[PDB]
């Protein structure tokens, strides 16, 4: 069984996002589909579920409103449309192969998830900047949109004694993220952080000193 | 003790002659019957004699049946009932999602055969425990 | 709806150890389901109708209770079991799943190394300064950090963020991002900032004056 979900999208508040789910591997119109969510740092919420055969649908009374499933029965595909977006919205959401299904199969299926970030913000790259003085250095990934963002030390030499900090959301709408490594102060040989943002198309190799 | 087992062995033979009907109902129009998701929802109130909204439906033994099955989830396909368990009459295993119509050896009957097989047993209790009150 | 409570919410233990969870039910519920979830992944089902093992979960994993009390409980952790569980009710609408049980590793405690580190040269140009305050593998996890700007406490003008438990030494690490307009970075001479933590006996300052 597979369940393949659309890309990461980025809107703005009052916007709506439609996420599609691609199903295979089993019998599409004989089991109910379900979306769950979550937002970053928090726990999972279950926000509906769809009968493929017939289009029927039940609703978590929180999302009641504002979203819409439906289902392509010659393609095997479901999507989740979620309007009137709000910034609480931001979150990663799955489609869900579960229930009844787990008794018969001893298994579930998720998809791999699509991330959606809800916000005023537009998407923007960072700036990177150094984190100069056993010695730590670093790089300061500052001001960008939406997440995510990859850190590399060394083009991946690197990765012992590396921390790439969680992003942080500041209150400008734009994340910054921080990401260091400790090394024997009589090291300071070369070292390079590399970012990539690749919402913005921003990959940049910084030089640390 | 009698008494409550006649109750809950009458709600699960409840539950059997609801899902003989719709297979009757596809015999007679020469239609195949699904029993999975595109078939009907057995935890409906009206098929067992309730109101819409009425609350005695969850109060009600043929409610606590479906409601407890492992193959429950808000809602039940004649598969999720007839393989689900705790019930009186045990799992049928390995069904088909559905029985399409066929002229030679019909699928569908065969599937009428099955079900009937298995709710004689629980059938016979009933008769046999009502048969000792009268 | 039916609230899933979890018990404990985090929880500490060593490879080898037998751990239980718990999963309290505001009202009683025919049978509950187990997820594991790692960091950037999707749930993992391990335990389903209470006390079934989901196809390929290692034998080490096992549920159960009835009521509004169930169990997942793990004998003999292995490093792949620090991770957070959650118990999951799909009976019931709206189908809804406990806060969720954290699982990490125990360690001897140690302090964190401490380092400062003053804006660039580079953001300066930009009309924003950020100071920047490291606290590296230290354990336990608690540990608060406080700014200080020519002695004066700061408030609302930092961030902090903190790594998953290290793979390998298991402890954590904080970073925490003092932000100050240019202009007002270029009004205060010491930047600061104070930690303190279990392994410290007293609180460590790091600083720096702005001119050196």
């Amino acid at each position: 069984v597979q369940l393949v979900q659309s890309g990461a999208e980025v809107k703005k508040p009052g916007a709506s996002v439609k996420v599609s789910c691609k199903a295979s591997g089993y019998s599409f119109t004989s089991y109910w589909m379900h979306w769950v969510r979550q937002a970053p740092g928090q726990g999972l919420e279950w926000m509906g579920e769809i009968n493929p055969s017939n289009g029927r649908t039940n609703y978590n009374e929180k999302f009641n409103t504002r979203v819409t499933m439906t289902r392509d029965t010659s393609t095997s595909t479901v999507y989740m449309e979620l309007s009137s977006l709000r910034s609480e919205d931001t979150a990663v959401y799955y489609c869900v192969l579960y229930g009844n299904y787990v008794v018969y199969y001893t298994m579930d299926y998720w998809g791999q998830g699509t991330t959606v970030t809800v916000s005023s913000a537009s998407t923007k790259g960072p700036s990177v900047f150094p984190l100069a003085p056993t010695a730590a250095l670093g790089c300061l990934v500052k001001d960008y949109f939406p997440e995510p963002v990859t850190v590399s030390w060394n083009s991946g030499a690197l990765t012992s004694g590396v921390h790439t900090f969680p992003a942080v959301l500041q209150s400008s709408g734009l994340y910054s993220l921080s990401s260091v490594v400790t090394v024997p102060s009589s090291s300071l040989k070369t070292y390079t952080c590399n970012v990539d943002h690749k919402p913005s198309n921003t990959k940049v190799d910084k030089r640390v000193e | 003790a009698l008494l409550d087992e006649l109750k809950a062995l009458t709600a699960e033979l409840k539950v059997y002659s609801v899902i003989q009907s719709q297979i009757n109902a596809a015999l007679s129009a020469k239609q195949g019957i699904r029993i999975d998701a595109g078939g009907i929802d057995l935890v409906d109130p009206t098929l067992y004699g309730y109101a819409v909204g009425d609350p005695r439906w969850k109060d009600s033994p043929e409610y606590a049946l479906l409601s407890n099955l492992d193959t429950f989830s808000g809602k039940l396909s004649i598969k999720d009932f007839l393989s689900g368990s705790p019930k009186q009459s045990g799992e049928l295993k390995g069904l088909s999602d559905e029985y399409p119509f066929e002229k030679d050896n019909n699928p569908v009957g065969n599937f009428a055969t099955t079900v009937s097989d298995r709710s004689r047993p629980l059938n016979d209790k009933v008769n046999e425990k009502t048969t000792l009150l009268n | 709806d039916i609230q899933l409570t979890q018990s404990p919410s985090f929880l500490s233990a060593s490879v080898g150890d037998r751990v239980t969870i718990t999963c309290s039910a505001s009202t009683s519920v025919s049978y509950m389901e187990w997820y594991q979830q790692k960091p950037g992944k999707a749930p993992k089902l391990l335990i389903y109708t209470t006390s079934k093992l989901a196809s390929g979960v290692p034998s080490r994993f096992s549920g159960s209770g009835s009521g509004t009390e169930f169990t997942l409980t793990i004998s003999s952790l292995q490093p792949e079991d620090f991770a957070t569980y959650y118990c999951h009710q799909w009976r019931n609408y709206p189908f809804t799943f406990g806060q969720g049980t954290k699982l990490e590793i125990k360690r001897a405690v140690a302090a964190p190394s401490v380092f400062i580190f003053p804006p660039s040269d580079e953001q300066l140009k930009s009309g924003t300064a950020s100071v920047v305050c490291l606290l590296n593998n230290f354990y336990p996890r608690e540990a608060k950090v406080q700014w200080k700007v020519d002695n004066a406490l700061q408030s609302g003008n930092s961030q902090e963020s903190v790594t998953e438990q290290d793979s390998k030494d298991s402890t954590y690490s904080l970073s925490s991002t003092l932000t100050l307009s240019k202009a007002d970075y270029e009004k205060h001479k010491v930047y600061a900032c104070e930690v303190t933590h279990q392994g410290l006996s007293s609180p460590v300052t790091k600083s720096f004056n702005r001119g050196e």
